Parts: C-alpha cells; sequence; structure tokens
C-alpha cells in the first residue's frame, strides 16, 4: 500500500527500491505574445529517480524536443516519465532491478503500472509523505547539466556524496530531505547557509560541501531555523 | 405458446418469470406458468419466504425441450428438469390447464420490454457462460462468482464471462501504452470484437445477460461485468455507428426496467458519470442519458 511515517524504515532495508518524482519533467516559462495573449515556452526538465538506501540518482534529462508537436503536455509528461522509468528498469541487470517503485505523486500510478505490465512482481506504490524532491533543480550541478543538455541524456549521481562512509542511509536521507525542504522554502537563504564560509568547498565529484561532522550539525541546525522561520514569516507566528 | 408445469409448491416462495413475479403460499395448488412466448430466452426464478438469502433460477428456451419444475426436499430448492416423454408431458400440462391450476405469462400486447432486454441473448451462449452440459437449461444464483473474481473458488459453479481488464497485457499493446489506455478502441475492436466475440451481437448478448443476472439475482460479479462492458465501449474513441445507437437502446431499457429501490447497489456512480459526461461517447447515448438524468439524478 501507500508509504508513510509508520513504515518509514522500510526505505532503508535491503529490498531494492526507487523513488520517482516527475515534478520537474515538464517545465515552462509563461509569457506574453506580441498580440498580448499568453503562451508557454518549454525548458529542459528531468526525471528524479532515487535509490534512498544507496543515494544512487538516475537523472534522466528531458530535452524540450520531446514536446515538439505534442498536445496535452502535462498528461504526456506522466506517460513519458513512466516510459523512461520502464526503460531504465529493463536496462538494469535482473539483480539490480527494484522490487518496489514509489511515486511521489499519485497521478503517476496508472501510467507507471501500465508501462510495467511486463514486471508483475515490481510493486508500484504511492506515498503519504510530502517529499521535497521538486527542489532538486536548486542543486547547482543538477540544474547545470539539465539546462546545458542539447539532447536526451541520462546522468548518474550519488546524491549523498560520501556521507554513507560516516552515517547510515536513514540519517543521510534525513539530511537530504532537510536540505531540499530548506532550498524549497527559501532557496536564497539555504544557498547562503551552504556556501557562506569560503573555506568549505564542493569537491569536483560531489554535489554538496565537504562539511565535517560538527559542521553538518551546525548546518543542519541553520536549515531547521530557516524552515521554522519561513513558517512564521508565512503564517505570522 | 409454451408451458413450464410444476409438480407442487411445498414451500412458500416468490416466483419470478422474466420481469414478472407472484407469491405462492405453502402447499398452494399451483401447477405452472402457461402462455410463455416462444422466440425468446426466459428465466424462472425463486426467492423462498423463509430465507430471502439466495435468489436462484433457471435460464431456458422452450424450443429446446419440455421443462418442468419440482421441489427437492433434500437439496431444499425448486429444480428445473427435462421430460423426454413428450406425450406424457403434453398430457400432464393439458390436465393442469383444464383444472386452471396455472398462472398465465402476463404479457401486455404493446409491451416489448422483454424482447428489448434479451434481443441478443441466445441460449447457446448462456450455456457457454454457465457450464453444465448435461442440461439444456442453466442455473444461476446470487452467490455464484465469475472466472475473473476467482483469479483475484469452485470452477464448475462459476460464471465464465469474458475477462475484461483495462490494465492487462491483452488490453495494452507494447509501445502503445498511453494510446491504448486512454483510447480503448484497439482492445474493443481488435481483441474483443474481432478476436473473441466475433461480432457485436455476441458482445451485446453477454452484456445483456450480465445485466439480467445482476438485476434478478443480485449477482455482484455480473454487475461488474455489465459495467466493464459498457465502460469498454464508452472509453473507445472509434466505435461503429450502429453499435453506439444499439447500445443506447440497450441501456435505455435496462435503466427503465431497473427497480427504483435497487439503483443504489446495481449502478456504479463512477462508470456512469464517466460514460455519460467524460468519455469519448458522452454525446452518443442520448436516450440513456435522458432517462438516467430523470430517474436517478442523485447518482449523477
Ligand atoms: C409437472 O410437470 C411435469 C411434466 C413432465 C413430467 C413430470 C414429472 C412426472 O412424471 O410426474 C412433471
Amino acid at each position: 500500500g501507500a508509504m508513510n511515517s509508520s513504515n518509514y524504515a522500510e526505505l532503508f532495508n535491503n529490498d531494492i527500491k526507487l523513488f520517482v518524482d516527475d515534478t520537474n519533467v515538464y517545465r515552462v516559462t509563461v509569457h506574453k505574445t506580441f498580440e498580448g495573449n499568453v503562451a508557454t515556452k518549454a525548458i529542459n526538465g528531468c526525471i528524479f529517480t532515487l535509490n534512498p538506501k544507496t543515494g544512487h540518482l538516475f537523472l534522466k534529462i528531458i530535452h524540450t524536443s520531446v514536446w515538439a508537436g505534442q498536445k496535452r503536455l502535462s498528461q504526456l509528461a506522466k506517460w513519458k516519465t513512466a516510459e523512461e522509468v520502464s526503460a531504465l528498469v529493463r536496462s538494469l541487470p535482473k539483480e539490480e532491478q527494484p522490487k518496489q517503485i514509489i511515486v511521489t505523486r499519485k497521478a503517476m500510478l496508472d501510467p507507471l503500472e501500465v508501462h510495467m505490465l511486463d514486471f508483475p512482481n515490481i510493486a508500484i506504490r504511492p506515498t503519504e509523505l510530502r517529499l521535497p524532491f521538486s527542489a532538486a533543480m536548486s542543486i547547482d550541478k543538477l540544474s547545470d547539466v539539465v539546462m546545458k543538455a542539447t539532447e536526451p541524456q541520462m546522468v548518474l549521481f550519488n546524491i549523498y556524496d560520501d556521507w554513507l562512509d560516516r552515517i547510515s542511509s536513514y540519517t543521510a536521507f534525513s539530511r537530504l530531505t532537510l536540505l531540499l525542504r530548506a532550498l524549497k522554502t527559501n532557496e536564497e537563504s539555504a544557498k547562503m547557509i551552504l556556501l557562506s564560509d569560503p573555506t568549505i568547498t564542493i569537491k569536483s565529484y560531489h554535489l554538496w560541501p565537504s562539511f565535517t561532522d560538527e559542521q553538518w550539525i551546525t548546518i543542519e541546525s541553520q536549515m531547521r531555523d530557516l524552515i521554522l522561520t519561513e513558517y512564521g514569516r508565512k503564517y505570522n507566528v | 405458446m409454451n408451458t413450464v408445469p410444476f409438480t407442487s409448491a411445498p414451500i412458500e416462495v416468490t416466483i419470478g418469470i422474466d420481469q414478472y413475479s407472484f407469491n405462492v403460499k405453502e402447499n398452494q395448488p399451483f401447477h405452472g406458468i402457461k402462455d410463455i412466448p416462444i422466440g425468446h430466452v426466459h428465466v424462472i426464478h425463486f426467492q423462498h419466504a423463509d430465507n430471502s438469502s439466495m435468489r436462484y433460477g433457471y435460464w431456458f428456451d422452450c424450443r429446446m425441450g419440455n421443462f418442468y419444475i419440482q421441489y427437492d426436499p433434500k437439496d431444499g430448492l425448486y429444480k428445473m428438469m427435462e421430460e423426454r416423454d413428450g406425450a406424457k408431458f403434453e398430457n400432464i400440462v393439458h390436465n393442469f390447464k383444464e383444472r386452471q391450476m396455472m398462472v398465465s405469462y402476463p404479457k401486455i400486447d404493446e409491451d416489448d420490454t422483454w424482447y428489448n432486454l434479451t434481443e441478443f441473448v441466445q441460449m447457446d451462449k448462456i450455456r457457454k457462460i454457465v457450464r453444465k452440459d448435461e442440461n439444456q437449461f442453466s442455473y444461476v444464483d446470487s452467490s455464484m462468482t465469475t472466472v475473473q473474481e476467482n483469479e483475484l473458488s469452485d470452477p464448475a459453479h462459476s460464471l465464465n464471462y469474458t475477462v475484461i481488464n483495462f490494465k492487462s497485457r491483452e488490453a495494452i499493446r507494447p509501445g502503445h501504452e498511453m494510446e491504448d489506455f486512454l483510447d480503448k478502441s484497439y482492445y474493443l475492436n481488435t481483441v474483443m470484437l474481432q478476436g473473441i466475440f466475433k461480432n457485436s451481437s455476441n458482445y451485446f448478448g453477454e452484456l445483456q445477460f450480465a445485466f439480467l443476472n445482476a438485476m434478478f439475482f443480485g449477482n455482484y460479479g455480473s454487475s461488474l461485468q455489465w459495467h466493464a462492458m459498457i465502460e469498454l465501449i464508452c472509453s473507445s474513441a472509434t466505435v461503429p455507428k450502429h453499435m453506439l445507437d444499439k447500445l443506447d437502446e440497450i441501456l435505455y431499457y435496462q435503466i427503465k426496467t431497473l427497480p427504483e429501490q435497487y439503483s443504489d447497489i446495481l449502478l456504479n456512480e463512477r462508470v456512469w458519470n464517466i460514460c455519460l459526461y467524460s468519455s469519448f461517447q458522452k454525446n452518443s447515448l442520448h436516450n440513456t442519458e435522458k432517462i438516467m438524468e430523470n430517474k436517478y439524478p442523485e447518482l449523477l
């Protein structure tokens, strides 16, 4: 059934599973036309497919050419997502294929179920968690590879950098969701927190700065403050 | 005009014959139903006064043999049987008819309701859905499950309706996933009509039989089958024009006949709202939409 707070540790057991988030697949800018009407212009997007136990991120870049001449793009985007996830699964060796795929939005259930009919043993599940994966395009290196793409492309990352050498995947996921929630609630402030200290850098092969354990505690506290704050600035509390 | 004679009526029972019904008291001198129209299938059905649980009954066609009803006190039900001795059967019916011990099939001459509900229903197809090859008539009751229900438990006692499943490899061509799921024309026209049913008459026959088993026996799996067969047509963008016009007439008479008080359990809100107001065929069922809106505007 659905994934929620009660069965949360299931994410970090040894059954392979992927989260799929489609919120950045179809992206547009809305603008005025010379005649004063409104039109959209698509920009490159991405499917965010994440193994929460290992941090492995399969970032399928969606180039704007896939929308050329198509209608009902928001509906097509869900089926395109499901097509690409199905193709990714088929590309993996059998012992790497997931046993479950968790979709962050319930509208992905039928498109993914239909594309995975050949895989009756892979469970397709929704979730009650409100996960902040939409903020993935606030990670500079992910945004850069999406916007520079001139053709469809898959790029592999580890979204935990080297954190699993020092922490568990439960703790790594908690750190990731805190970082992404902060970037989603106040991107400018969050990025200021992450980079204010020029002596801490991002390794070429990493996404996040090379914080020590103690510095991560400070960083993590600064992100919680940001989130609670914004929740005040928003609601006036 | 044919007759279904009865040995006796030892237990109080409500007896249905097609859309008609009458109450028989315990040990009442009731010996049959006469003046049954030739040319249609018929259903004779039962609900005991003491256990309204289990409506049950028999589909039959008097052109196929001489059938009589007799109460079995061991199995506790009214059973249909076939008499092979024709002279004997004619003689039994003639005796009951002279003593005026039978009720008359009470067809009004203007009234085409039963024809309209059974237009495409054939006894040979009923007997493939309800498998009991040693009899020419077919038993159905409230509890019998369908082949599809059993996949999701006795096979001999099942309703072998054609399995319809919109999220199945049969319904979805590799590479046309979105296309075939959002427009079921392939599944309707190639897989089901050309492939399985062979023609629309056989499709409509199974649809009509499923409705009638839902209405007369409260058979839940038959109700599921009826709605699935409607939804498959309404969710197809490409349907022969004659099929849509005929479907409108079929459903009109089914909705007209449905007991007003069973609409809550025999009509699926989602299917009907989708079919009448969202589907490809939302503008193609004028008669059905008008009777639904005037008779059951709450469901919608
Ligand atoms: C009650 O109607 C009929 C007709 C044919 C045979 C029988 C059974 C009998 O022989 O008693 C009953």
